[PDB]
RNA sequence: GCGGGAGUAACUAUGACUCUCUUAAGGUAGCCAAAUGCCUCGUCAUCUAAUUAGUGACGCGCAUGAAUGGAUUAACGAGAU
RNA sequence: GAGAAUUUGGACAAACUUGGUCAUUUAGAGGAACUAAAAGUCGUAACAAGGUUUCCGUAGGUGAACCUGCGGAAGGAUCA
RNA sequence: CUCGGUACCUUACGAGAAAUCAAAGUCGGUUCUGGGGGGAGUAUGGUCGCAAGGCUGAAACUUAAAGGAAUUGACGGAAG
RNA sequence: AACUUUUCGAAUCGCAUGGCCUUGUGCUGGCGAUGGUUCAUUCAAAUUUCUGCCCUAUCAACUUGAUGGUAGGAUAGUGGCCUACCAUGGUUUCAACGGGUACGGGGAAUAAGGGUUCGAUUCCGGAGAGGGAGCCUGAGAAACGGCUACCACAUCCAAGGAAGGCAGCAGGCGCGCAAAUUACCCAAUCCUAAUUCAGGGAGGUAGUGACAAUAAAUAACGAUACAGGGCCCAUUCGGGUCUUGUAAUUGGAAUGAGUACAAUGUAAAUACCUUAACGAGGAACAAUUGGAGGCAAGUCUGGUGCCAGCAGCCGCGGUAAUUCCAGCUCCAAUAGCGUAUAUUAAAGUUGUUGCAGUUAAAAAGCUCGUAGUUGACUUUGGGCCCGGUUGGCCGGUCCG
RNA sequence: UAUCUGGUUGAUCCUGCCAGUAGUCAUAUGCUUGUCUCAAAGUUAAGCCAUGCAUGUCUAAGUAUAAGCAAUUUAUACAGUGAAACUGCGAAUGGCUCAUUAAAUCAGUUAUGUUUAUUUGAUAGACAUGGAUAACCGUGGUAUUCUAGAGCUAAUACAUG
């Protein structure tokens, strides 16, 4: 996986964990036009909770503190 | 993905499966006439299959006008009309009858001739 | 091989459109030699292998293979009388080249080297 | 107010079409065995311990037919299987 | 202190039976239409300017191909 | 003369099966549409309409061709 | 701050050999091996993130233990794995959800490649053991040849009651175009148990069928006598080269297989291999199938008369039929030949590489505009994304 | 790296569909039928199955049938310091099938919170005791399955300290 991808926040209510949507730019093989995807990726923030909805955050691997939540976000960039 | 709606090539055969021939218990032996350009009464049989269970009419060529393919004959049925187009003189038939074959081997071969077999 | 009966084999072709062309690379090739098959000629590379795999003069390559076959070239010596008698004197391991008696009767040898019989069945 | 008699197509079987008589002159779109049918347990399928109703058609219309109208077609009932 | 058997209570999985709803297949009263096939019936519609130029769309009417109102086209020569 | 619309006429290069075009030659960015004739713009469902009807939209099966460009000749209640 | 892999919870002694010493006469010393704990290691299994997924929109709304947090409860462990409480979100036209269909990949066929069509054998992974349910035993199973209750079937029975599941091998019945023996064996390889050695319907082999490929292939020689037509040369007298016939022709040589004897290797069994000599038998272990109008190499004569018949296409047969039927007469291939199935090529006829739209089929009646797709332009590094080229596995070549 | 032919016509050239030529198949059918090596051989009803077989092995885990005790069987040079019995370890390996599964399945690349008989490396400890128990013997209940009372006895089976 490695490199830091995009990820804007969709769901915000709870403590610690949020959900982000990622986007990619893939070729569909017979078309050779680009597409875009959706993926529900749950991702842990901090016990402080600094994210809002909209924030582009730096994703990367960390501990599974939940089985699906292997990702953490360290640096918040935007605010909404 | 994209493509316009293409249909794959279809053999005009009411039996299907993945089988070359087929058995059939028959109903009747008919002697039907033909279309405009040619006369003569051409022989046929009403073959009903066992596996597929479809009613088809099949042309029976033979060197025997009233050759044995009776009412309850276990006759083997092949192509010819599946392969190529359907026959011009007597239409409807697109199946040809095979000689001395199947499990029981009831339908007889070409008689009264002594050239090589076929 | 073509053909029909024994004597008639070279004769219905020609000497010692489509059909004439596959006869033209066949009959003056038979003049020198003549042990050409149908099935085994596909393998030589009319459709398949060696004639498609290399470019270099395909007429001379069909010449090469049959003179390498021991069967046809023992006729040119005048040891085994017949070509399909040299069918037999290869299979029973009679003709020793080396001297070394053959392994496979399909043996793709060479003309050049010395032909002889092996020691025991020398001259019946 | 809105017709009769006679002759006629491979083959069981039928009358497209044609002729003749009579009268003022002889019916379309659409439907049928009826609050109307002598003939008729007609003729066929399905249902039923029997089942002619339920429901599927047949054609063998004693005697269906567009304004005191055929036909499209939703809502409502101390009314009918 | 242990094992077997019995009784009560809690929670989980799935089946079975009954009713409603939707799709598919077969049987089927009955009803409408097509294709192929000789001879027929009725008219001459189309085909030459076929002796009212045709065809297509649409509306009304007739035993019948059809006829008529309205619009347009060249699929009548020539860029009407 | 210089610009826009450009009834259009006429024509070389060039293209095409050819008549012809003068871009319908030829180029891109983007969108629509075609895959033999008959069955069929029909069947059925959905959707719209007050109703006639519109829009979307097949198959069984039948057949071996339907069709375009260009020629010769007979014929006309065609002309000279 | 350099990275990847591995890693946890309560005793058990038996055996061979032997000098001194001690002994309640069962110690001790040396050596091999096992068990309980502690920490490693190898091999194998779990669990999970991200990306890519088939058609159908004549399937458009779906989703409460649902998205997630809080706490306990449970687990080998991460965990809604589970519950109580709280918030109202989560998914979707970048195709949710539903319906129909389907094991997936390495790979296999076809093709010049692009691609299209498939997922047999082999090998790797998942899921299943009459149907439905549950559990125990155990490190590993909610277990094909394990267990219990229930249901349906067929079977035994003293009628009280029991015993069963070939989607393991061989085989039976039924289904069908159609597919093989109720065989032999532990030698070899591999797995299971200190070694010896035992077990294996795994496997190594055999039997059955032109099922296909492959080779031998559907047969070919040295020498002599005679007759006919064509061509070179010719001193015209003949001579040379050369083969549709012919002869009790002559010399023979030759495989595949059997049989006797010798010799050889593994064996539990069936069939034994190889060379040479002598004798005998058979003989290249009987050649058939298909086509002859054009496409597609190859014609003449009789017989039949829209009949009998053939037909992939267009067609032929009703009196002179190269198409029917038989002959002789020809062509092509051959242990295969023809037909049937079905995929691909032909097909640039679903066009990514590589297609058309004035008249042949094809521009929506016309405007307008959102999502979407595309983007004139100066100077720049970073960031983001697309596209390589090179190294890791397998095969060939190099080495023994 | 790719070669097209025939059939819409009176004739020609386009458009266009069809038919045929090629390579291939766990093959099937007609016909003929002489061999071999190698390879392959239920595609239909994951339908129902008779019978025999596919799952065992160690005595090297022990008492140790001497001293003392019934009956039977096997071996020897003589002793047999005897065995075939009851216990323990495998049956989750291997083999078969694709019903099911658009799946957290599977395929590319990875990641962390675990388990792991047996195998393999290294240290210390390995003491001191107790009770039952098949096999076996005399009897007894049943059609069979399945077993009942009672007496004797070992362990690396079991339970204390």
């Amino acid at each position: 996986r490695g490199k830091i991808l995009t990820g804007t926040v969709v769901s915000t209510k709870m403590h610690r964990t949020i959900v982000i949507r990622r986007a990619y730019l893939h070729y569909i093989p017979k078309y050779n036009r680009y597409e875009k995807r959706h993926k529900n990726v749950p991702v842990h923030v901090s016990p402080a909770f600094r994210v809002q909805v909209g924030d582009i955050v730096t994703v990367g691997q960390c501990r599974p503190i939940s089985k699906t939540v292997r990702f953490n976000v360290v640096k918040v960039s935007a605010a909404a | 993905n994209y493509k316009k709606r293409l249909l794959g090539t279809a053999f005009k055969s009411s039996p299907f499966g993945g089988s070359s021939h087929a058995k059939g218990i028959v109903l009747e032996k008919l002697g039907i006439e033909s279309k405009q350009p040619n006369s003569a009464i051409r022989k046929c049989v009403r073959v009903q299959l066992i596996k597929n269970g479809k009613k088809v009419t099949a042309f029976v060529p033979n060197d025997g006008c009233l050759n044995f393919v009776d009412e309850n004959d276990e006759v083997l049925l092949a192509g010819f009309g599946r392969k190529g187009k359907a026959k011009g003189d007597i239409p409807g038939v697109r199946f040809k009858v095979v000689k001395v074959s199947g499990v029981s081997l009831l339908a007889l071969w070409k008689e009264k001739k002594e050239k090589p077999r076929s | 091989r073509t053909y029909s009966k024994t004597y008639s084999t070279p004769k219905r072709p020609y000497e010692s459109a489509r059909d004439l062309l596959t006869r033209d690379e066949k009959d003056p090739k038979r003049l020198f030699e003549g042990n050409a098959l149908i099935r085994r000629l596909v393998r030589v590379g009319v459709l398949s292998e060696d004639k498609k795999k290399l470019d270099y003069v395909l007429a001379l390559k069909v010449e090469d293979f049959l003179e390498r076959r021991l069967q046809t070239q023992v006729y040119k010596l005048g040891l085994a009388k017949s070509v399909h008698h040299a069918r037999v004197l290869i299979t029973q391991r009679h003709i020793a080249v080396g001297k070394q008696i053959v392994n496979i009767p399909s043996f793709m040898v060479r003309l050049d080297s010395e032909k002889h019989i092996d020691f025991a069945p020398t001259s019946p």
